[PDB]
């Protein structure tokens, strides 16, 4: 019969691929330590105190 | 060497590595769980 | 993705972007018809709207209220939480984590 | 003029839904043992779970 010729819109609705949520990074011990550059093997040594015994 | 020749192997890097301080982690998505590595239970050195 | 740091080997591998679509169709023609002889239109039918008109507006809302029931039913579930009525509610707190799981938005739900 | 539409994931799987349907665990024959009127007669059976839904 009757033939049209019509384009294909394309729209967007508020559709997105569903990701989750982001909460690991704040809950870390974030950066105590940045000179790693300018300590040599690119390593900070840690020093951890010392205990004795009476 | 030459600029166009692949980038060689650092020793900074080579250092890193002997000194074994690069956290090791058991595969998350392994099953059954795989058993901790070595360096993970590595004790802390006696001094520096 | 990432490389280890001071490793020899330069490479990134190199993300890719993939837009999506999905269409949206008009396809059916829901309709309430009526046909009245002139002699019922003439003597039995006392007034037109409350007689005819406003059930037949009624009817077509039913009717769309059963296509929305019958898209919703018909829908491709995976799979079918089953409600134990002993103990209903574990079923409901495993709907509301399944759809936790896939990152589904809390409101408006 | 009606449309509808179920909106899938990219992949294809249907998560922004849940279905859950109530479990059932036996069936019964409403009314129990009964006599026709006649030779010929019939009768419409009705059968309803354990939670009264006609099924």
């Amino acid at each position: 019969a009757h033939i049209f010729v019509k384009p294909e819109l394309v729209a967007e609705i508020g559709v997105k691929q569903l990701q989750r949520e982001i909460v690991l990074p704040g809950l870390v011990w974030t950066n105590p330590l940045t000179d790693f550059g300018g300590s040599k093997n690119d390593t900070i040594t840690v020093r951890v105190p010392a205990i004795t015994t009476a | 060497g030459l600029i166009s020749d692949p980038v060689e192997v650092d020793p900074i890097q080579v250092g890193r590595d002997e000194a074994g301080w690069v956290q090791e982690l058991r595969d998350r998505e392994a099953w059954p769980k795989q058993e901790v590595p070595e360096q993970a239970k590595k004790p802390a050195k006696v001094g520096n | 993705n990432r490389r280890d740091l001071r490793d020899p080997d330069r490479t990134v591998i190199a993300s890719e972007l993939v837009e999506h679509s999905f269409g949206v169709t008009l396809d059916k023609h829901v309709y309430a018809a009526l046909k009245f002889t002139d002699e019922q239109r003439t003597l039995d039918i006392r007034d037109y709207t409350k007689q005819v008109l406003m059930p037949q507006v009624s009817a077509v809302a039913y009717e769309l209220e059963d296509y929305i029931a019958e898209l919703i039913e018909g829908a491709p579930y995976e799979e079918t939480i089953l409600i134990d009525p002993a103990d209903t509610v574990p079923a409901f707190i495993t709907a509301d984590q399944r759809m936790g799981e896939a990152n589904v938005p809390t409101d408006s739900r | 003029f009606t449309g509808r539409k179920v909106v899938t994931e990219v992949d294809g799987s249907f998560v922004r839904a849940v279905e859950l349907q109530l479990q059932a665990s036996s069936i019964t024959i409403v009314g129990g043992a009964f006599a026709l009127a006649t030779t010929t007669g019939t009768k419409q059976l009705k059968v309803r779970d354990d939670n009264g839904t006609d099924v």
